[PDB]
């Protein structure tokens, strides 16, 4: 029962840390793509057109 | 590993914003200073003539 509870807690922590890592990666990629990338675009437009 | 890899990616990206903005400002200032120096050189040459 101790090992079964350990496996249950392992599965719970595994799914929790998996969703945490996934959320971190997509949120940071979203920061790159919707904040950093528009800044790249604005900087390039300012350099070229102006 | 993926998280840290594209974290290094975004860190390099932020360095790239900073470097690109600094380079653009520096080149604009350099062009303006070159124009002013050319103006000084040309008006001195005109006075000499």
């Amino acid at each position: 029962d101790l090992q079964l509870k350990n496996l249950e807690k392992l599965s719970q922590d595994t799914k929790e840390e998996s969703r945490l890592n996934d959320t971190k990666l997509m949120d940071l990629q979203i920061k790159y793509e919707n904040e950093i990338k528009p800044k790249i675009d604005k900087t390039d437009i300012f350099i070229q057109e102006e | 590993i993926e998280i840290e890899k594209m974290e290094k990616k975004i860190n390099d990206s932020n360095l790239l914003m900073k470097t690109k903005i600094s380079d653009a400002e520096e080149l604009v200032t350099s062009t303006e200073l070159k124009l002013e120096e050319l103006k000084v050189d040309l008006n001195r040459k005109r006075y000499k003539l």
